[PDB]
């Protein structure tokens, strides 16, 4: 009578999750910048989805991974109510082209689409207030993405790391490079990811992290590109290295 | 490196508001009306002085 | 003595080319404003913003701007632009106003302290006037709490203030929160339906794409002229610059927090920002007794 | 520091003005029941004043 299971389990979100705070370009420098950012070696949650917990709450921002060469996952539902009365953003990604829609698209607790073709799904749009089309998001690989909403407008970063022959998420950095800034406007309270299955036998995994309000130090390369990063609140030894502005401490006594 | 340190601390405090809404200064020039913008050019001017 | 600068020679304007021109004609002449409950909010982005089309209407009853010159609209660049429109009786429109207080700016819409936009007031009464009285603009009176700036309250709340709710009949302290504008033409000013439009100039840090009729100039190099580049104006020499951007940032910045390489809107190189020739001036002289030579 | 149509096409004042401004009323000694129509004002121009 579940049609949908989830199995949830935790692991080490390493140091994972950092993206480019704003477009400005800096060389041979060490920024100190505070937003919200993913806690480093933090708790993130891995979610295996087999064909009862569809209400994975937004908080401030989320950071989403996934890992499978199968290119099974597809598109994300971004609601406040999840229902008929509220808006709410829907990702549609397919070989062709990607297409962002503010659209109120009904869907039940078990959304997916047919897949070949997939104009089953929807003979028409009741509203649609926001409306984009671009290249497809999506190309082992890692796809790394971070979502939020800040004054009004709905910022998505990526990146599409090429992991190297190794099992787990390594220990390097992959700062996220934005996408698409969005000024929608809208609420936002919770998300959904859309399993792709065909027309059945399907799985997917992906993790899950929460963003924070944090104080971050990002190291800027001579080419531009985030090489390293510090999380101040992380231990006594980042507090150091924040407050001296080096990622090099010398010995001695630091208040 | 106190000599350094000084000049960067100078340059850097030349970006800080001090509570007015914009750091750039040709930026208020072309953005407000001269009467309400003299009171943040002078949060400006008393924070760089 | 003094201090010598090298005076900029030339002034370069370079704004991102968009032929189409932003929807103005759209939020004005619409023939129909909603009500005030119900304000409709829309988008304006990439785009030619000329706002001499706003001045080719009627006279306008109230043109105010707040955080924007309205002589400067044309030559500043702005990220987006929130067009608010609604229609509320005259006397409420003096309402909106920094010290002013009233029922539309608490419970209708509410301005942030940091406001930068303009409220566009205009009559519409020889168009918008009837015997019969438009009904449908409607303001609601009741809520639980104040409204944040940048709220719109259209949901219908459980108003249970007394211990019996009224269901549906007349009653003590039972009255309708939506209560109707009475557009009779025989009132004065003061009830007669205004039609108000709030732009607000959101802008910030990002690709505005949004500028105004500005004839870009051609560019120049190794020459001390001033440059506007998307809203960045400055004095400087522009030279092209070795160093790579990343796709997707526009300024670059160094160890001091200053705008240092600029990524031209229109070709895609970037170019160094070097500021032209300052220093100081020293007078090297004998006594004025011995001789007046410097 | 006041805006307004009649601040701007009809009567300017600077924001530092020094002065008192004496307004009263004078409807039973300058208004007549046809209407004096010499009284006007200049709601619209090229620029401001
Ligand atoms: C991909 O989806 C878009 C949705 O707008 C559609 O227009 C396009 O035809 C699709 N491409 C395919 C099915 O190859
Ligand atoms: C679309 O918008 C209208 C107006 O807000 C609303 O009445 C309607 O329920 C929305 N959705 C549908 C099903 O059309
Ligand atoms: C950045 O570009 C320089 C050449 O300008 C190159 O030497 C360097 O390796 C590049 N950055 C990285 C991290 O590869
Ligand atoms: C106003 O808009 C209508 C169409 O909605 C148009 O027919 C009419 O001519 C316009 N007139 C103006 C500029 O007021
Ligand atoms: C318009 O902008 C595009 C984008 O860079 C550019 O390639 C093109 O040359 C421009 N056309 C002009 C300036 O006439």
């Amino acid at each position: 009578v579940n049609l949908i299971t989830r199995t949830q389990s935790y692991t080490n979100s390493f140091t994972r999750g950092v993206y480019y705070p704003d477009k400005v370009f800096r060389s041979s420098v060490l920024h100190s910048t505070h937003d919200l950012f993913l806690p480093f070696f933090s708790n993130v949650t891995w979610f295996h989805a087999i064909h009862d917990n569809p209400a994975l709450p937004f908080n401030d921002g989320v950071y989403f991974a996934s890992t499978e060469k199968s290119n099974i996952i597809r598109g994300w539902i971004f609601g406040t109510t999840l229902d008929s009365k509220t808006q709410s953003l829907l990702i549609v990604n397919n070989a062709t082209n990607v297409v962002i829609k503010v659209c109120e698209f009904q869907f039940c607790n078990d959304p997916f689409l047919d897949v070949e073709s997939e104009l089953r799904v929807y003979s028409s749009a009741n509203n649609c207030t926001f409306e984009y089309v671009s290249q497809p998001f999506l190309m082992k690989n890692l796809r790394e993405f971070v979502f939020k909403n800040i004054d009004g407008y709905f910022k998505i970063y990526s990146k599409h790391t090429p992991i190297n022959l190794e099992r787990d998420l390594p220990q390097g950095f992959s700062a996220l490079e934005p996408l698409v800034d969005l000024p929608i406007g809208i609420n936002i309270t919770r998300f959904q990811t859309l399993l792709a299955l065909h027309r059945t036998a399907g799985a997917a995994a992906y993790y899950v992290g929460y963003l924070q309000p944090r104080t971050f130090l990002l190291k800027y390369n001579e080419n531009g590109t985030i090489t390293d990063a510090v999380d101040c609140a992380l231990d006594p030894l980042s507090e150091t290295k924040c407050t001296l502005k080096s990622f090099t401490v010398e010995k001695g006594i630091y208040q | 490196n106190h000599n350094a340190q000084a000049l960067n601390t100078l340059v850097k405090q030349l970006s800080s508001k001090f509570g007015a809404i914009s750091s750039v200064l040709n930026d208020i020039l072309s953005r407000l009306d001269p009467p309400e913008a003299e009171v943040q050019i002078d949060r400006l001017i008393t924070g760089r002085l | 003595t003094s201090n010598f600068r090298v005076q900029p020679t030339e002034s370069i304007v370079r704004f991102p080319n968009i032929t189409n021109l932003c929807p103005f004609h759209e939020v004005f002449n619409a023939t129909t404003f909603a009500s005030v409950y119900a304000w409709n909010r829309k988008r304006i982005s990439n785009c030619v913003a000329d706002y001499s089309v706003i001045y080719n209407f009627a006279p306008f009853f109230a043109f105010k701007c707040y955080g924007v010159s309205p002589t400067k609209l044309n030559d500043l660049c702005f990220t987006n632009v929130y067009a608010d429109s609604f229609v509320i009786r005259g006397n409420e429109v003096s309402q909106i106003a920094p010290g002013q207080t009233g029922n539309i700016a608490d419970y209708n819409y509410k301005l942030p302290d940091d406001f930068t936009g303009c409220v566009i007031a205009w009559n519409s009464n020889k168009l918008d006037s009837k015997p019969s009285g438009n009904y449908n603009y409607r303001y609601r009176l009741l809520r639980k709490s104040k409204l944040k700036p940048f709220e719109r309250d259209i949901s219908t709340e459980i108003y249970q203030a007394g211990n019996k709710p009224c269901n549906g009949v007349a009653g003590p302290n039972c009255y309708s929160p939506l209560q109707s504008y009475g557009f009779r033409p025989t009132y004065g000013v003061g009830h007669q339906p205004y039609r108000v439009v709030v732009l607000s100039f959101e802008l910030l840090h990002a690709p505005a794409t949004v500028c105004g009729p500005k004839k870009s100039t051609n560019l120049v190099k190794n020459k001390c002229v001033n440059f506007n580049f998307n809203g960045l104006t400055g004095t400087g020499v522009l030279t092209e610059s070795n160093k790579k951007f990343l796709p997707f940032q526009q300024f670059g910045r160094d160890i001091a927090d200053t705008t240092d390489a600029v990524r031209d809107p229109q070709t895609l190189e970037i170019l160094d920002i070097t500021p032209c020739s300052f220093g100081g001036v020293s007078v090297i002289t004998p006594g004025t007794n011995t001789s007046n030579q410097v």
